[PDB]
């Protein structure tokens, strides 16, 4: 399947980007300057983005910066930067309440809670212990706000109150998410758990033991999301793996591994582009689309710069990775969709694209892991294979290996 | 340090690790109505077996006088084992793995709930 | 938007005092730089005067100090471990003074091996703890620079009870 | 009633691998002792040339040698006496508590690994034509009247010579001591790479193996806001509405979910 | 107890038909052919044996084994034997006489509890169906005929003294049946007929069955167009799938000008992934799609017809001066006869299939695909422009 990057950072990954605006000037006579096309003007971050959401309407799209912490919320009509609003933090989560930009709601990480209208901030609340993730339950009107105490925040817009909150059996809650056919609330705590909850009522509905066999390590849930159809569910773990539950029975359907032992920053459920059964799972490094029934890999979106957070257009082959990087990438598969209708001319040009191209299938493993595992005879041979300062090895053998061990 | 004496060494070090794990084979099978399936019952049987023809092999190979040093007889058994494991019992399970995997999948729920 | 002015506050007293004037251009501040570990990464800041401020936004080396022997060598910074006035900071591995950090022990493996040619004895002899730790390949330093005003993160190996004493806390 | 029978039954079936995967353990241990088995000197004087090297430690090893292994074939008898019993694959129990009962040599426990081989031989025989005629009647083969196993295993069995060669091969090209010796003397008449005197079971090893590692797979205090104020809060008072037409899923249907969240003679 | 538990059944049955006749009742009853299957809940040990409800019921209707000599005679006559009707309708549309042999088994009707539809129950029962007649619920522990009235009973029995009753429960055996205890009979394929609807399609498209003839003529109650798909179990011969699979592929690409225009660019497109996946199915490479000669080319194409292609490529065209070699070019593609150097995206593949084939106009694709005219002739384009480099890279 081909991958093209439409916007993007194009140096090296030991080259960092400032030299390039060094360099830009010293290469404005290169003809692939002028002829480099970029669809959003202005379309990065002074130093870096943390989360880019897209809005409902599919007309604006919002994103927050490093420094100074700032909001810039596109407009795609005009292909422009529409306004750019400064803050006092930085942004660990934001949601967008409203089908448009006009009202959102922000977790700073200076354990604030910042509503901003059109205009500009509206209201700052602030929550009892620091938060680290944001979701809201639309038919309820309330927002439920992870916390690092046991205590699952909950405030309610619609009555502007705070109101009694979840008590949770572990202290930490990563992620947050809700399921939107029928508003289960599941809590990532820390501990391999996730804590199912009835928003109606105020009761446990299960909690679900997360396994690994491969590694005894232990491991943090880190995301957690549903699908529209509403049975099925997903997770990301610390060490690297994402399942898929279906949440009638325990066990999980599928364990793939990325292979980078990087935690799994934000997974999408691509339902809506066609062929519903992909899954998309984002890491530090990494991002992998692979079927959801089978676990064969599709295609992969590899930026050389880490990966803060993955966001997909509604119905269409775009998709907006929030990097560490100045340029904020975006990913366009011809495959899987259509380009969006603000993008009409981005299938005339798609000679021009980059069309990035291994490493998306194998495993990861470091010179340690080789010798915990006592592969070390192996060094040298097919079955291993180099790259950095690890090596790469089937995920089957790996696993073959690792309960070997 | 001679070659046969390393040889008798690490035979009899392998000797002595065989003889551990047997006493707890017996142990655990002595812990073991339930009612044993006749196939995979004969699965064990059949390379309990195999297992003792190779030993019978070994003895041959340890005794010094060396009759029938190429052990046809110890090889023959372990021929007639190894056929059944191979080729008579591993199609038929394959064929009821299916129903021995949810029969198995049965208990194990079943135990979760117990406990 | 953020102000250093003190007539927001109540009184001694605990009167509400009135908004007096508007902000001032003089009285200012700036968002907190959360120096991360990561490719290096600044960009400059003028202040009043002439003068500039460099932010550290991110930072993966640092000058650090072996302070009884009085050497100083640079190295990448692994991770930070334990900080003293928020814990937060060491779960996202935020950079800023007073952090303890864990550095590379390298080069300054290899400097004592240059000076001292051994991996004359009495003076070779360092502590117990600052051996373990060179044994393990990390050590523990705490930053004495302010990465988000001078983009440095320069600082010293810790010795002695500050090793006791930090090495209980952790 | 049924219920139970089934999980007795899955109890059952259970043991059978975990016994079997112990067995598995057992030749794995053993796996050592054929390779310095096969490595072994072939001939009365190679074996004398090898004891003369280390004439005193060599006879100390030699009688340790003797004890244990007699002591384990003697054990591994005792165990296959009485797994051929508890299993029924032997129908006289008086003559098996007896064997059990008695100690024996070498000569006597060669003789009743014959023994054992015959009971288990006809055993075969019933079980495996007992589950041929199971599953080709489940599967409808009966219907459609792909050999009986047992009569399969004849047919190979037929073929001893062929299994003959293939244990011959020296796959792992293992020299006996002293081999080069014997041969230049004529003392290896069946010689005069495929080595006769050398068992190489490596591909049924082999493939244990890799079904039992593949087996295991399968189965796997108010100030800063620091309390919590329940007080309204006028600017964010109504700052949304809410939708009356609530969850897509029927209220019932939500309820009925999350109950099961994560878990004449009818029958 | 059985009439309580019939209910249940009928309940089922008939809530997913339309209009449901009472004589079906009969041919379920007395027809030999028919055998009824059940999907049941979990039983929990506490009910004490009640009966649960049934939340998928299956009739399948044995078919097949029909002597050659009779079809030949019969199908010279043009004549239709009752019943059988996969045999008979596979057999009049391809004449061939090896299939109405061979034994199958046709799901006359599945049905599901309404409120629980779309909840995998009904890929569920499919499974465990397929699995039974494959063979895989053989018995794991070492009769169910009824004796019927024997003629001296009924030559002693007079007319006013007779004792009708209910049969003795000890005689009738038990109400349902685990698979095990029952050997199923073996069969080649398994079939069904209904009318073409997308959710339909995906679930029979999702259990590995392959689509083998499609009706012309649209069923006049429903709108909806009757078609024949079939399975073939594991360790049956599966070559002749194969060859139906291809041949049907060639009749629905061209027939789709004539009556299936109405049909969605992209219900069309997925019924030739259902047929192609059957081309999957066989590993064997015996039958496969043969790459299209230089020979071939010439014939089908001229050589300023290949000059026209190529300079639309480079956009030195406009598109009306290419409208008439699009169907050929859809022919060749949907064909496989171009081969792996040419793939397309599904929404091209529904582009090409409508223009090609549909006969369709190119602002028809954009309001069905709901995209704009502009892109739609953008994604065209390149469709061309693959198309005009393997030309050139064959020629």
């Amino acid at each position: 399947v081909s991958v093209y990057q439409v916007s993007g950072t194009n140096v090296s990954r030991s080259l960092p980007d400032w030299i390039a605006k060094k360099r830009k000037r010293q290469l404005k006579n290169d003809l692939e300057y002028q002829n480099r096309v970029e669809l959003i003007q202005d379309f990065e971050f002074s130093e870096a983005s943390n989360k880019i959401k897209v809005s409902r309407d599919g007309q604006y799209c919002m994103a927050t910066g490093t420094y100074k912490p700032q909001i810039h919320v596109y407009d795609f009509a005009n292909l422009s930067l529409k306004f750019d609003r400064h803050t006092d933090a930085e942004n660990v989560d934001f949601t967008i309440l409203s089908d448009d930009w006009t009202k959102s709601v922000h977790l700073q990480n200076d354990r604030s809670i910042q509503f901003q209208n059109k205009g500009g901030l509206h209201y700052t609340t602030r929550i009892p212990k620091f938060g680290r993730s944001l979701v809201y339950n639309k038919v309820n009107c309330d927002l439920y706000v992870g916390a690092s105490g046991n205590e699952l925040y909950r405030l309610n817009l619609e009555k502007g109150r705070f109101l009694n909150p979840f008590k949770l059996d572990t202290e930490g809650v990563n992620h947050v998410s809700i399921n939107e056919v029928n508003g289960l609330l599941a809590a990532g705590t820390e501990t391999n758990v996730v804590e199912f909850w009835d928003p109606r009522s105020r009761s446990r509905v299960s909690k679900l033991y997360l396994e690994n066999n491969i590694d005894n390590r232990p491991f943090q849930v880190t995301t957690t999301s549903f699908r529209n159809d509403g049975l099925t569910f997903a997770c990301g773990t610390s060490n690297g793996y994402s399942y898929i539950y279906d949440l009638r029975t325990s066990e999980p359907s599928i364990i793939k591994d990325q292979g980078y032992g990087f935690d799994i920053k934000k997974i999408i459920w691509l339902d809506n582009v066609g062929t519903e059964n992909k899954i998309v799972t984002c890491d530090k490094r990494i991002a992998k689309i692979w079927d959801r029934l089978d676990g064969k890999a599709y295609a992969s979106m590899e930026p050389s710069v880490d990966i803060n957070d993955i966001e997909h257009v509604p119905g269409t082959g775009m998709f907006f990775t929030a990097n560490e990087s100045i340029p904020m990438h975006t990913y366009y598969i011809p495959s899987l969709g259509p380009s969006p209708r603000w993008c009409s001319f981005l299938d005339s040009i798609t000679e021009e694209l980059e069309e990035k191209p291994v490493y998306s299938n194998y495993r990861f493993i470091t010179r340690d892991d080789v010798k915990k595992l006592n592969l070390t005879h192996l060094v040298g041979s097919r079955v291993l294979r180099a790259y950095m300062h690890g090596f790469f090895i089937n995920t089957e053998l790996y696993d073959k290996v690792s309960l070997i061990a | 340090m001679s070659e046969l004496n390393a040889l008798l060494k690490d035979i009899n070090g392998s000797l002595t690790a065989t003889s551990e794990s047997l006493e707890r084979l017996s142990g655990i099978y002595s812990n073991s109505p339930a009612e044993k399936v006749s196939l995979l019952s004969l699965k064990n049987g059949s390379m309990l077996g195999y297992i003792n023809s190779l030993l019978m092999l070994i003895g041959n190979r340890l005794d010094d006088e060396c009759k029938d040093p190429s052990a046809m007889d110890a090889r023959e058994r372990s021929i007639q084992h190894r056929v059944v494991l191979e080729r008579g019992v591993k199609p038929l399970e394959k064929k009821l793995a299916y129903q021995l995997d949810k029969l198995t999948r049965a208990y194990v729920k079943m135990e979760k709930e117990y406990k | 938007g953020i102000s250093r002015d003190s007539r927001h506050k109540r009184s001694a007293t605990g009167a509400k005092r009135a908004q007096f004037r508007k902000k001032r251009k003089f009285e200012l501040g700036r968002q907190p730089a959360n120096t991360k570990i990561g490719a290096k990464r600044i960009h400059s800041v003028r202040t009043r005067g002439g003068n500039k401020k460099y932010r550290a936004l991110r930072i993966e080396t640092g000058n650090f100090s072996w302070a009884s022997e009085g050497i100083s060598k640079k190295t990448r910074i692994a991770g930070v471990v334990y900080h003293p006035s928020n814990n937060e900071l060491v779960r996202t591995n935020t950079l800023t003074k007073a952090a303890i950090v864990q550095i590379d022990a390298t080069p300054f493996r290899q400097w004592f091996e240059a000076h001292y040619g051994q991996t004359r004895a009495a003076s070779a002899k360092i502590e117990s703890s600052v051996e373990s730790q060179f044994s393990a390949g990390r050590l523990y330093a705490c930053i004495s620079s302010r990465p988000g005003q001078s983009g440095r993160c320069d600082g010293y190996i810790l010795e002695g009870e500050e090793l006791a004493f930090y090495l209980r806390r952790l | 009633q049924s219920v139970q029978r089934d999980a007795s039954k899955g109890y059952s079936i259970l043991q059978q691998t975990k016994l079997f995967d112990n067995i598995i353990d057992l030749r794995i241990k053993l796996q050592k002792a054929v390779i310095a088995a096969n490595k072994l000197p072939l001939t009365t004087e190679s074996w004398e040339e090898a004891k003369m090297d280390d004439s005193e430690e060599t006879k100390r090893l030699l009688k340790e040698n003797e004890k244990l292994f007699n002591n384990l074939f003697n054990r591994l008898i005792n165990f296959r006496i009485k797994f051929q019993l508890g299993d029924h694959i032997t129908q006289n129990e008086e003559v098996a508590k007896h064997k059990l009962s008695k100690k024996r040599s070498l000569k006597e426990l060669y003789q009743e690994t014959n023994s054992l081989d015959s009971e288990l031989k006809e055993y075969r025989t019933a079980v495996l034509n007992k589950w041929s005629t199971k599953v080709s009647s489940a599967s409808g083969n009966a219907a459609l009247s792909n050999l009986p196993a047992d009569v399969q295993v004849e047919n190979q069995l037929s073929d001893m010579s062929r299994l003959m060669k293939r244990t011959k091969l020296n796959r792992r090209n293992i020299t006996p001591l002293y081999f080069q010796k014997d041969c230049a003397n004529g003392r290896l008449p069946e010689l005069i790479t495929e080595n006769p005197y050398v068992f190489d079971d490596e591909d049924f090893y082999r493939v244990l193996l890799n079904d039992l590692i593949d087996k295991k797979i399968s189965n796997a205090k108010a100030s800063k806001g620091r309390k919590l104020n329940y007080s309204v809060q006028d600017p964010i008072a109504n700052y949304e509405a809410p939708i009356t037409s609530g969850y897509k899923w029927s209220d019932d249907q939500i309820d009925e979910f999350f109950a099961g969240l994560l878990g004449i003679q009818i029958f | 107890v059985s009439e309580n538990f019939l209910e249940k059944m009928m309940a089922l049955y008939v809530s997913s038909h339309y209009k449901n006749s009472p004589n079906d009742l009969q041919l379920m009853s007395d027809a030999p052919a028919h055998k009824l299957f059940v999907l049941l809940p979990p039983i929990d040990p506490k009910d004490g044996g009640r009966i649960p409800d049934p939340l998928c019921v299956i009739q399948i209707a044995l078919e097949g084994e029909i002597s050659k000599e009779s079809v030949r005679n019969s199908l010279s006559r043009g004549q239709r034997a009752g019943g059988d009707l996969i045999p008979w309708l596979i057999s009049q549309q391809f004449q061939d006489e090896e299939f109405a042999s061979l034994s199958g088994a046709r799901i006359v009707r599945i049905a599901t509890n309404p409120e629980y539809a779309s909840m995998g129950y009904g890929s569920r029962a499919i499974e465990l169906l397929r699995d039974y007649f494959e063979g895989k619920f053989t018995d794991m522990s070492e009769d169910y005929s009824i004796k019927r009235v024997s003629d001296k009973e009924l030559a002693k029995t007079n007319l006013l003294k007779d004792d009708v009753k209910l049969r003795d429960a000890k005689t009738l055996p038990p109400l349902l049946l685990k698979l095990s205890e029952q050997p199923p009979h073996y069969l080649h394929y398994l079939g069904v007929s209904y009318g073409l609807t997308q959710s339909l399609h995906k679930f029979w498209k999702n259990n590995s069955f392959v689509p083998v003839y499609l009706r012309q003529t649209a069923n006049d109650l429903t709108g909806e167009h009757t078609c024949v798909m079939l399975n073939v179990l594991e360790g049956r011969e599966s070559n002749w799938l194969v060859e139906f699979a291809k041949d049907f592929r060639k009749r629905f690409l061209s027939l789709l000008s004539y009556d299936f225009h109405k049909f969605t660019a992209v219900q069309a497109l997925s019924v030739i992934e259902s047929s192609k996946k059957a081309q999957d199915l066989s590993d064997d490479e015996k039958h496969d799609n043969k790459e299209l000669t230089r020979t071939h080319l010439d014939d089908i194409f001229s050589p300023f017809d290949l000059k026209r292609l190529d300079s639309y490529s480079n956009n030195l065209l406009d598109y009306h001066v290419i409208g008439d070699m699009i169907p050929m070019l859809a022919l060749l593609y949907f064909g496989d006869k171009m081969g792996d150097s040419v793939k397309l995206s599904s929404v091209q593949s529904a582009i090409l299939l409508a223009i090609g084939l549909q006969r369709k106009n190119i602002d028809t694709i954009a309001k069905e695909l709901n995209l704009p005219s502009n892109q739609t002739i953008a994604m065209f384009a390149k469709i061309m422009r693959k198309m005009s480099q393997y030309f050139r890279q064959l020629l």
